[PDB]
C-alpha cells in the first residue's frame, strides 16, 4: 500500500483535509509556544537582571516576547528590572494562555475541517474535481501578508498603536521597549539601526499589498504555468521550503553576528564582542576618562557598572558551550553573585602585567602574563624545573580595584596565581555553584542554540527543497520510466535533447 | 559518575516511542493482510 | 490623428475632444488606462480646491481675521491643527466627501456627469452656450490654480515671504 | 587514541598508501551513490502510484528491473560518452575493484609503518 | 461529509520493521553516552 | 458537496483554476523586477559584510549609542 | 533624399568594395552605407536614428556650449562659479543647482515628449525618428530645403559629437577650455 | 558617493559589459545561425 | 500606445488578457506498465524452482498490501 514515508500524501489532493492538517500543525505550534512560556515562567528567576539576566537562565522563547513588547509579568516584575504595579493582560502569562487557547481553537477547527471536507469551495466549477486556484490564493495570502507587515511596521513597531520594540544602547546597559520612528534612507539599512525595522515593515508591507493586488488580478502566463507546474501544489511546497531555508539562514546570520533585532541583554553577547574586546575597550576608556577627571584607580573602577563588567567575561561567550552540555548557562560556571573588581598585576618592581585572555577556540589556555609591549614576563609553568618566567622568580602581586574585593593588595605568589587563572577568563566574578549544582563546564547562550538549530534546519530544508522541486518537476515519471525513454536517450538520435521533432 | 537524570527518560522514551510506532505499523499491516484473505 | 497640444504625439484615443479644455494632452496616457470620467472628476475637485486655496492665500495675507492671530498662510495650518479649527474644517470636508463617494458611485454607473454637482445656486451659467464657455473657463482656471497654490506654498518654504511680500521684495 | 598516536609517530596522512585508502573509501562512496542513483533513476514502470516502486521488482524474475541504456545515456550526457561504462559486468568489476584495492593499499601501508617506513 | 476517496492503506513489511528497530536501537546506543554526560 | 455561506462568499476566489494568460505574458517585467531585487539583496549583503561602506551607515554595535 | 545617389543613398559607399549592409537601403537619411560592425542587423534603425539625432542635438548645444561658456560667462552665474569651466563647472554647478534644475526640466521634457514619442514611432507612428515638431519660424517649407536640412542636422551634429568629446578629453589632459585650447596651442608648456 | 559605492556600481557595469552582454550576444548569434531542423 | 498603456496596466498584465484555461493535468503520474514476454528458458527455470518449492510457504512475499489484497480477492 502506501509506505510509512508517503502517508501524508493522501491529503495532497484534498484541500479541505489539507486545511485540516495545517490547522492541526498550527494548533500544535501555538500550544508549544504557550507551554514553553509557562515552563520558562515556572523556572525563571526575575530577581537579579544585571548578573542573572534572562539569557543566563536558558530563556529561549521569552526574549522573543520581550523583543517586541511583552516585558511584564502578572507576578509584579519586569525583565527590565522594574517592579510592575498594575500589569495588563498582555504579560508573559497572558501571552502563554492566549497561545494555549488559540491552540485549542485551532484544534477544534482542524476537527471540523477533517470531518467536513467535501465543500463546494474546493471543487472546480469547470470540471467539478477538487482543485485550488493557487496563483490567486497566493495573491490573497500576499495581500494578507502585506497588510500585516504594514500594520506591524506602522502601528506596533512605531508605537502609534502599540508598545514599540526593544531598543538598547551600544553596550546593553540601558535597554527597554520603546517606539522607534522609521528611518527612511540609507541609515535604515544599517542592521544595527532599530529604526530600519519600522521603515522596512511599512514600505515592504506596502509593496506586498500592491503585489497582492497584482496576483489576484493578473493570471499567470501559460509559459511559466507549464514550466513551474503552477497547477501542482508541490511547486508551492518546493518554493515555500526554498524561501523558508533562505529566511532561516538570514536569521541565523543576524543571530550569530548580531543586529538591532537581537539585543545582547535578550540573547547574550556575541562571540565577536569578545574577540574584538568590545566591552574591554569600553571599560578601559571609561576608567581612562575617569582618571583624566582626577579620580584614582579605586574610584575609577568603582564607577564601572556590574552589568558592563559582566559582559566582559568569556563564560558569557556563546562560542564556549558544548553540543551536549545541556541546560542554563548558570548550570556551568554558576549563578553570578558579585564582581570582584579589576585585578591589576603589579610585578615585583611595579610594572603592570596583564594575563593574556583565553580565545574562544581553546578549551584550555596556558596562563601567561604578557608585558605592556607583550614580551612574556611571568606565567604558571607546566615544568617547574629550569623555569625562567615563574611568578616566584619574577615576583607578582594582585591589587584589586573596584568590585567587592576593592582596595585589597594580595602579594603572595599562590593568591596571585589563583587570580591569574581567573583573569585569563576576562573579568573575575563570584559564582554560586550550589543552587543548580553547577559542574564547572561552560554552556551556550540562547544565541548559540538558536544559531545551531536554525543552521541545521536551514541545511535540512535545502535538502527538502531539492527533493520537492525534483518531485514536482518529475511528476510524470514518479512510478518509473516507460519504453519511450529508450528511443530519445540514444546518442545522436535527435538533434535537440528530449525533443523528437528534431530528426 | 555524575550523570544526568532526564537523560534516562530521554534515551528510554526516544527508543520506546519509535519502536512501538514501528511495531504498530507492522502489526496493523499484517492484520490487514490476514483480514483480506 | 495627432493632438494639437502635442503635434509629434498622436491624439489620445479616449480624449475625443468633447470634454471642456480637452486639447488632446495626455502624453503618458492615463485616459487609455482608466475611466476618463473619474479622472475628470478628480481634476475638477482638485482644481476647485486649488482655486479656493489660491484666493485664500492672498486674502489671508491682506486680511487675517481679528479673532485669530496673524500668521502667514503656511504657518497657520500648524496653528489650527491645535487651535481646533483645523479639525472642524477637515471634519466637514470629510462629511461632504462621503456624499462625494455616493456621487462617484453614481458616476461609475453613468448616472452623473464628471465634475458636475448641479451647483448653480444663482443660475450663473444657465445658458447652454455660456455653460460651455464657463466650463472651459472653469477647467483652465482650475489647471492654473493647481500650479499657483503649489508655487505659493513652496515659495514660502524657500523664502519666508508671503507671496504678496516676496513679490514686493525679491 | 590509536589513530592520533599513529599519526604522531608515523605521519600516516602523508603516507601515500593511506591516501590511496582515502581515495578508495571516498571513491567507493561516490560510485555507490552514483550507481544506486542511476539504477534507481531508470527503474522501469511496474508499479502504481499508491505503491512503493520497489514492489515493481519480483524476486527471481528473468527481466532487468531498469533500463541500462537510459542510465548509460544520461551519464554520458552528464560528463562525456566515453567515460560511461556501457558494459554492466565491467561496471561491477570496477565497483568491486576500487574499494578493495584502496583498502588493500592502506592495510599494506599500516603493515609497512609497523616496521617504521613512515609517510613523507 | 461521507467517505473520503483519498483513503489509502499503510504498510510496513517485516524487513522494514527490522530495519527501523535496528536504526532506533543503534541511535539510542550512540546517543545515550552523550545524553547522560 | 456541501454548500455554506462562507463557501458561497469565497467561491469566486477559487473559480479560475487552470486559467492561464496566453504566451509569455508578464514574464519580462517579472525578470526586470527579479534583477532589481537581486541588486537590492546584493547591496544589503555587501553593506553588512562591510564590502560596501555607505556614508552615515555604520555597521557596528557602537552605532546604537 | 538630398542628392540621393550623389551624397547619400544606395550608390554611395563609405567603405567601397564592402557591401552596403543588408538593412541599410536608401530611405534613411545620412546613409552612406557605413555600418562596419554590423549593428544594423541587430538594432532598430528607428531607435538608432532617434539616438543619432538626439545625440547630435545635445552635442551641438553642448559644443557651442563649451565654446561660448569660455567667452561670455553670464555674470551672475559667473560670480557663483568663479570662472570654472567644463567639468569643474559641472561640479560647482551641480552645487548651485543649476545642473539640478536642468536635469529636472530636461528629464520632464523627456518623460513628457521623448519617451511617449519613442513608444509611438517604434510602433507605427508616422512621426519619423527625431521628428518632434519644431518649426517655430517654419524655417523650411520646401520638401527640398528640408532634405538638405536633415542631412545637415545629422552631419553637423556628428562633427558635434566628435568634438564635444575632443574638447572634454583635451580638457582632462590639459587644463584649457576649448577657446583657450587653440590659443596656447601646444598646451603643454603648462598643463593648466 | 563613497569609494566603495563607486567600486560597486563599476563592478555591476563591468559584469554587464564583460560577462553578461558578451555571453548573451554570442548565444543569440550562434542560436540564430546554427538552427535545428524540423522544429 | 502610451507610457501607462505600454505597461498595459489597463490591459490586465502588460501582455496579459483573455486568458485560456491550461489543459494538461499537471498532477498526473503515468501508469503505462510494461509486459515482458516469458521465454522458454524462463518457463524451464520456474518449473525447476516450483519442483524445488520456491513458490510456496510465503504467498505474500514481494507484494504490497494493495497488490496482495487484490490478488486474494481474485
Ligand atoms: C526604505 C525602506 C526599507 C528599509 C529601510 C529596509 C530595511 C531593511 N531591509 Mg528591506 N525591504 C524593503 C524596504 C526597506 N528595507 C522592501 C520594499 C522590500 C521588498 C518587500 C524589502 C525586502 C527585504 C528583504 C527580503 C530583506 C530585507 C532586509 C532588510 C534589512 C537589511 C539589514 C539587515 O539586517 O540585513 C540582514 C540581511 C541581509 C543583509 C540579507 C542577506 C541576503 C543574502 C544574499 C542571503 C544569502 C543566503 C544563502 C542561502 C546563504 C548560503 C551560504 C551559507 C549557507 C553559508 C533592513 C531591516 C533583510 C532582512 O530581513 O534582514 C534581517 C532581508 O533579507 N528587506
Ligand atoms: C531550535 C529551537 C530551540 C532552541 C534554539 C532551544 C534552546 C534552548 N532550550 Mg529548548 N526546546 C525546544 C526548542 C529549542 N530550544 C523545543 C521544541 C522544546 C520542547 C520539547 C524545548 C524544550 C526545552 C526545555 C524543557 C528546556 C529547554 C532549554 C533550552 C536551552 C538549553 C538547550 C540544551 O541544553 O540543549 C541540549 C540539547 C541536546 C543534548 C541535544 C542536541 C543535539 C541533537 C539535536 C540531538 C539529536 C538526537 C537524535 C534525535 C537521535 C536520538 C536517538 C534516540 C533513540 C535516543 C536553550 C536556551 C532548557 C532551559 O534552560 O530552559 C529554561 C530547558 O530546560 N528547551
Ligand atoms: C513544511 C515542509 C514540508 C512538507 C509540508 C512536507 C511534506 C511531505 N514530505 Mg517532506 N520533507 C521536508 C519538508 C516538508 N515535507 C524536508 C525539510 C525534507 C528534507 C529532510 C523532506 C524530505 C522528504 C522526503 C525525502 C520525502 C518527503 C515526503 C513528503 C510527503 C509525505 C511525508 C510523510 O508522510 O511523512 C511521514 C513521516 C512520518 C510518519 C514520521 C517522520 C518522523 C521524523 C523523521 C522525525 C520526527 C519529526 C518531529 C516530530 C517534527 C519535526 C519538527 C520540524 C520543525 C522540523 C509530504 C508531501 C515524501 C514524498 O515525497 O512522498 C511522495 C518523501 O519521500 N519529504
Ligand atoms: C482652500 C482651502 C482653505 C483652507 C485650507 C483654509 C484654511 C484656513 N483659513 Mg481660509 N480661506 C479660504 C480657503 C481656505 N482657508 C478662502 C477661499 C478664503 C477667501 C474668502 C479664505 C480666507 C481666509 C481668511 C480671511 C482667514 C482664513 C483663515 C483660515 C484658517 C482658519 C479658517 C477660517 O477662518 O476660514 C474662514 C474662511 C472662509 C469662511 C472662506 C471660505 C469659504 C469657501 C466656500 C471654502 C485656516 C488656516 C484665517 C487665518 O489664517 O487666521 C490665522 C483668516 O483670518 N481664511
Ligand atoms: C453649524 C455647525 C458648526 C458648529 C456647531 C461649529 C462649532 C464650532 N466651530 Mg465651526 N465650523 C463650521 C460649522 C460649525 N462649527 C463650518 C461649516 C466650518 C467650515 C467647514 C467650520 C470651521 C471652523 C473653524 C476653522 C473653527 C471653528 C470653530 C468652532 C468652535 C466655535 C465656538 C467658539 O469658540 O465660539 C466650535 C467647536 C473654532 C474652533 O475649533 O475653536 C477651538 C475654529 O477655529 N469652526
Ligand atoms: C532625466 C530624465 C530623462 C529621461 C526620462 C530620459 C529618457 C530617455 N533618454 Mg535621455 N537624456 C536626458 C534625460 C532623460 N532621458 C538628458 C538630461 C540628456 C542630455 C541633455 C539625455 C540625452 C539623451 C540622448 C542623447 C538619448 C537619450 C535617450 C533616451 C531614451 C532612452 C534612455 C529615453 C526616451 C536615447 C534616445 O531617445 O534615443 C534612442 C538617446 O539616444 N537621452
Ligand atoms: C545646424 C544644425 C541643425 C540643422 C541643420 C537642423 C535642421 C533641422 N532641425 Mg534642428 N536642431 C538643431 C540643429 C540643427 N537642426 C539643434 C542643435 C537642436 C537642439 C536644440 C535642434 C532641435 C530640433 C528639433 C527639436 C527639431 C528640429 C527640426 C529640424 C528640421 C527643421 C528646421 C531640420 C531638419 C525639427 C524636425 O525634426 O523636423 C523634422 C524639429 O522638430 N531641430
Ligand atoms: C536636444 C534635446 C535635448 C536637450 C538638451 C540640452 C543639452 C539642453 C540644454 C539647455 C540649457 C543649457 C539650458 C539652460 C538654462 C538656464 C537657465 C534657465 C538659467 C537660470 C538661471 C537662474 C534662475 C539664475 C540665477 C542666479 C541666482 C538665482 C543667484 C545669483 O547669485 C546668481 C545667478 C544670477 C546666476 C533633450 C535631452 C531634452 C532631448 C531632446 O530630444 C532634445
Ligand atoms: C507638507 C505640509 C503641508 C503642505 C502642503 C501643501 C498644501 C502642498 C501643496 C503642494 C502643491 C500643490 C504642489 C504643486 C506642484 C506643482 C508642480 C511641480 C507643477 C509643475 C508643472 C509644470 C512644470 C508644467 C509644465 C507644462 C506642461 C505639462 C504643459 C504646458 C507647458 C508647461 C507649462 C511647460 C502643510 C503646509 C499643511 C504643513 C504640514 O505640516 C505638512
Ligand atoms: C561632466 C563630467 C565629466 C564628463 C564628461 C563628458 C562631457 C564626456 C564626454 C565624452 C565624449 C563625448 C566622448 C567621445 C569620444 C569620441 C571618440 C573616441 C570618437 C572617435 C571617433 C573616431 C575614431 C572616428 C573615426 C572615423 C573617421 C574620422 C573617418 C571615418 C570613419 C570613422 C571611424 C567614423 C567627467 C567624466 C570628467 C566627470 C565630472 O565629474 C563630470
Ligand atoms: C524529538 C525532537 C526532535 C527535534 C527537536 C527536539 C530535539 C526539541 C525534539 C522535540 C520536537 C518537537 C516537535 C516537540 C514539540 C512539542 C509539541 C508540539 C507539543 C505540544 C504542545 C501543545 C499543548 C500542550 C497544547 C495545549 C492545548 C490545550 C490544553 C487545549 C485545550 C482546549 C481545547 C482542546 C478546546 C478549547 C478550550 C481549550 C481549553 C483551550
Amino acid at each position: 500500500g502506501l509506505p510509512w514515508y508517503r502517508v501524508h500524501t493522501v491529503v495532497l489532493n484534498d484541500p479541505g483535509r489539507l486545511i485540516a492538517v495545517h490547522l492541526m500543525h498550527t494548533a500544535l505550534v501555538a500550544g508549544w509556544a504557550g507551554s514553553m512560556a509557562l515552563y520558562e515562567l515556572a523556572v525563571f528567576d526575575p530577581s537579579d537582571p544585571v548578573l542573572n539576566p534572562m539569557w543566563r537562565q536558558g530563556m529561549f522563547v521569552m526574549p522573543f516576547m520581550a523583543r517586541i513588547g511583552v516585558t511584564d509579568s502578572w507576578g509584579g516584575w519586569s525583565v527590565t528590572g522594574e517592579s510592575v504595579a498594575n500589569p495588563g493582560f498582555w504579560s508573559f502569562e497572558g501571552v502563554a494562555l492566549a497561545h494555549i487557547g488559540l491552540s485549542g481553537l485551532l484544534f477544534l477547527a482542524a476537527v471540523w475541517h477533517w470531518v467536513y471536507w467535501d465543500l463546494e469551495l474546493f471543487r472546480d466549477p469547470r470540471t467539478g474535481n477538487p482543485a485550488l486556484d493557487l496563483p490567486k490564493i497566493f495573491g490573497i495570502h500576499l495581500l494578507l501578508s502585506g497588510v500585516l507587515c504594514f500594520g506591524f511596521g506602522a502601528f506596533h513597531v512605531t508605537g502609534a498603536w502599540g508598545p514599540g520594540i526593544w531598543v538598547s544602547d551600544a553596550y546593553g546597559i540601558t535597554g527597554k521597549v520603546q517606539p522607534v520612528a522609521p528611518a527612511w534612507g540609507a541609515e535604515g539599512f544599517n542592521p544595527f539601526n532599530p529604526s530600519g525595522v519600522a521603515s522596512h515593515h511599512i514600505a515592504a508591507g506596502i509593496l506586498g499589498f500592491l503585489a497582492g493586488i497584482f496576483h489576484i488580478a493578473v493570471r499567470p502566463p501559460q509559459r511559466l504555468y507549464r514550466a513551474l507546474r503552477m497547477g501542482n501544489i508541490e511547486t508551492v511546497l518546493s518554493s515555500s521550503i526554498a524561501a523558508v531555508f533562505w529566511s532561516a539562514f538570514i536569521t541565523t546570520g543576524t543571530m550569530w553576528y548580531g543586529s538591532a533585532t537581537t539585543p545582547i541583554e535578550l540573547f547574550g553577547p556575541t562571540r565577536y564582542q569578545w574577540d574584538s574586546g568590545y566591552f574591554q575597550q569600553e571599560i578601559e576608556r571609561r576608567v581612562e576618562n575617569s582618571l583624566n577627571e582626577g579620580l584614582n584607580l579605586s574610584e575609577a573602577w568603582s564607577r564601572i557598572p556590574d552589568k558592563l563588567a559582566f559582559y566582559d567575561y568569556i563564560g558569557n561567550n556563546p562560542a564556549k558551550g558544548g553540543l551536549f552540555r545541556a541546560g542554563p548557562m548558570n548550570k556551568g560556571d554558576g549563578i553570578a553573585e558579585a564582581w570582584l573588581g579589576h585585578p591589576i598585576f603589579q610585578d615585583k618592581e611595579g610594572k603592570e602585567l596583564t594575563v593574556r585572555r583565553m580565545p574562544a577556540f581553546f578549551e584550555t589556555f596556558p596562563v601567561i602574563l604578557v608585558d605592556k609591549d607583550g614580551i612574556i614576563r611571568a606565567d604558571i609553568p607546566f615544568r617547574r624545573a629550569e623555569s625562567k618566567y615563574s611568578i616566584e622568580q619574577v615576583g607578582v602581586t594582585v591589587s584589586f580595584y573596584g568590585g567587592k574585593l576593592n582596595g585589597q593588595v594580595f602579594k603572595d605568589a599562590p593568591t596571585v596565581k589563583k587570580y591569574a587563572r581567573k583573569a585569563q577568563l576576562g573579568e573575575v566574578l563570584e559564582f554560586d555553584r550550589t543552587t543548580l549544582e553547577s559542574d564547572g563546564v561552560f554552556r551556550s547562550s540562547p544565541r548559540g542554540w538558536y544559531t545551531f538549530g536554525h543552521a541545521n534546519f536551514a541545511l535540512l530544508f535545502f535538502l527538502g527543497h531539492l527533493w520537492h522541486g525534483s518531485r514536482t518537476l518529475f511528476r510524470d515519471v514518479f512510478s518509473g520510466i516507460g519504453a519511450e525513454v529508450t528511443e530519445q536517450v540514444e546518442f545522436g538520435a535527435f538533434q535537440k535533447l528530449g525533443d523528437r521533432s528534431t530528426k | 559518575m555524575n550523570v544526568s537524570v532526564a537523560a534516562y527518560l530521554a534515551v528510554l522514551l526516544g527508543t520506546f516511542v519509535p519502536v512501538v510506532f514501528l511495531v504498530t505499523l507492522y502489526i496493523q499491516s499484517e492484520s490487514r493482510k490476514a483480514g483480506s484473505s | 490623428d495627432f493632438s494639437a497640444a502635442v503635434p509629434f504625439l498622436k491624439r489620445p484615443s479616449n480624449l475625443d475632444g468633447t470634454l471642456a479644455g480637452d486639447v488632446g494632452f495626455d502624453p503618458l496616457g492615463f485616459s487609455d488606462v482608466f475611466d476618463l470620467r473619474v479622472l475628470r472628476e478628480a481634476e475638477l475637485k482638485h482644481g476647485r480646491f486649488a482655486m479656493l486655496a489660491v484666493l485664500g492665500f492672498l486674502v489671508q495675507e491682506v486680511y487675517t481675521f481679528p479673532f485669530f492671530p496673524k500668521m502667514a498662510p503656511v504657518d497657520a495650518h500648524d496653528y489650527f491643527v491645535t487651535q481646533g479649527g483645523g479639525s472642524q474644517i477637515i471634519f466637514w470636508i470629510s462629511f461632504v466627501e462621503i456624499f462625494g463617494v455616493v456621487a462617484l458611485f453614481e458616476l461609475i454607473q453613468g448616472k452623473r456627469d464628471a465634475g458636475d454637482f448641479a451647483f448653480d445656486p444663482l443660475g450663473l451659467g444657465k445658458d447652454e452656450a455660456t455653460l460651455a464657455r464657463y466650463k472651459v473657463a472653469e477647467i483652465k482656471h482650475a489647471r492654473l490654480a493647481m500650479i499657483a497654490i503649489g508655487g505659493f506654498i513652496h515659495q514660502f518654504w524657500v523664502t519666508k515671504q508671503t507671496v504678496l511680500e516676496q513679490l514686493g521684495n525679491f | 587514541n590509536f589513530m592520533l598516536v599513529f599519526q604522531a609517530e608515523h605521519n600516516i596522512l602523508m603516507h601515500p598508501f593511506h591516501q590511496l585508502g582515502v581515495a578508495g573509501v571516498f571513491g567507493g562512496s561516490l560510485f555507490s551513490a552514483m550507481h544506486g542513483s542511476l539504477v534507481t533513476s531508470s527503474l522501469i514502470r511496474e508499479t502504481t502510484e499508491n505503491e512503493s516502486a520497489n514492489y515493481g521488482y519480483k524476486f527471481g524474475q528473468e527481466e532487468e528491473t531498469y533500463n541500462i541504456v537510459a542510465a548509460h545515456g544520461y551519464f554520458g550526457r552528464l560528463i562525456f560518452q566515453y567515460a560511461s561504462f556501457n558494459n554492466s559486468r565491467a561496471l561491477h568489476f570496477f565497483l568491486g575493484l576500487w574499494p578493495v584495492v584502496g583498502i588493500w593499499f592502506t592495510a599494506l601501508g599500516v603493515m609497512t609503518m609497523a616496521f617504521n617506513l613512515n609517510g613523507f | 461529509s461521507g467517505p473520503n476517496p483519498n483513503k489509502q492503506p499503510v504498510e510496513l513489511n517485516r524487513t522494514s520493521l527490522f530495519w527501523g528497530l535496528l536504526l532506533i536501537f543503534v541511535l539510542a546506543v550512540l546517543f545515550s553516552s552523550y545524553f547522560f554526560n | 458537496a456541501l454548500r455554506t455561506r462562507l463557501g458561497e462568499l469565497l467561491r469566486p476566489l477559487n473559480s479560475e483554476y487552470g486559467k492561464v494568460a496566453p504566451g509569455w505574458g508578464t514574464t519580462p517585467i517579472m525578470g526586470f523586477v527579479m534583477l532589481l531585487f537581486f541588486l537590492f539583496l546584493l547591496i544589503i549583503l555587501q553593506i553588512y559584510n562591510s564590502s560596501l561602506i555607505i556614508e552615515n551607515v555604520d555597521v557596528d554595535w557602537a552605532s546604537l549609542g | 533624399l538630398y542628392k540621393d545617389g550623389i551624397i547619400q543613398g544606395l550608390g554611395v559607399e563609405a567603405i567601397p568594395g564592402a557591401g552596403r549592409p543588408a538593412n541599410l537601403d536608401g530611405t534613411l537619411v545620412g546613409d552612406v552605407g557605413f555600418d562596419p560592425l554590423g549593428f544594423s542587423n541587430w538594432l532598430d534603425l528607428r531607435w538608432a536614428r532617434e539616438a543619432e539625432i538626439k545625440h547630435g542635438r545635445v552635442a551641438m548645444l553642448a559644443a557651442t556650449g563649451m565654446i561660448v561658456q569660455d567667452a561670455y560667462k553670464f555674470p551672475g552665474f559667473e560670480g557663483e562659479f568663479g570662472g570654472a569651466a567644463m567639468m569643474k563647472l559641472h561640479n560647482l554647478a551641480v552645487e548651485q543647482g543649476a545642473m539640478q534644475q536642468l536635469l529636472l526640466w530636461l528629464g520632464l521634457l523627456e518623460i513628457i515628449s521623448g519617451v511617449p514619442a519613442i513608444i509611438q514611432t517604434l510602433n507605427g507612428s508616422e512621426r519619423q525618428p527625431g521628428d518632434f515638431g519644431f518649426d517655430p519660424l517654419n524655417c523650411g517649407a520646401n520638401p527640398d530645403t528640408l532634405a538638405r536640412r536633415q542631412l545637415t542636422e545629422l552631419k553637423n551634429g556628428r562633427l558635434a559629437m566628435i568634438a564635444v568629446g575632443g574638447m572634454v578629453h583635451h580638457y582632462l589632459l590639459v587644463g584649457r577650455g576649448p577657446i583657450e585650447f587653440i590659443t596656447n596651442i601646444p598646451n603643454f608648456k603648462n598643463p593648466l | 558617493m563613497t569609494p566603495s559605492l563607486s567600486a560597486f556600481i563599476n563592478s555591476l557595469l563591468l559584469g554587464l559589459f564583460v560577462v553578461v552582454i558578451p555571453i548573451g550576444a554570442a548565444l543569440f548569434l550562434v542560436s540564430q545561425s546554427d538552427r535545428v531542423t524540423r522544429t | 500606445d502610451t507610457v501607462v498603456s505600454s505597461l498595459y496596466k489597463s490591459l490586465g498584465g502588460a501582455l496579459d488578457k483573455t486568458a485560456v484555461y491550461d489543459e494538461e493535468d499537471q498532477l498526473l503520474i503515468l501508469s503505462d506498465m510494461e509486459t515482458f514476454p516469458e521465454t522458454e528458458l524462463g518457463r524451464r527455470r520456474v518449473a525447476q524452482a516450483e519442483a524445488a518449492g520456491w513458490f510456496t510457504g510465503n504467498p505474500s512475499f514481494g507484494k504490497s498490501l494493495i497488490e496482495y489484497s487484490e490478488e486474494t480477492k481474485k
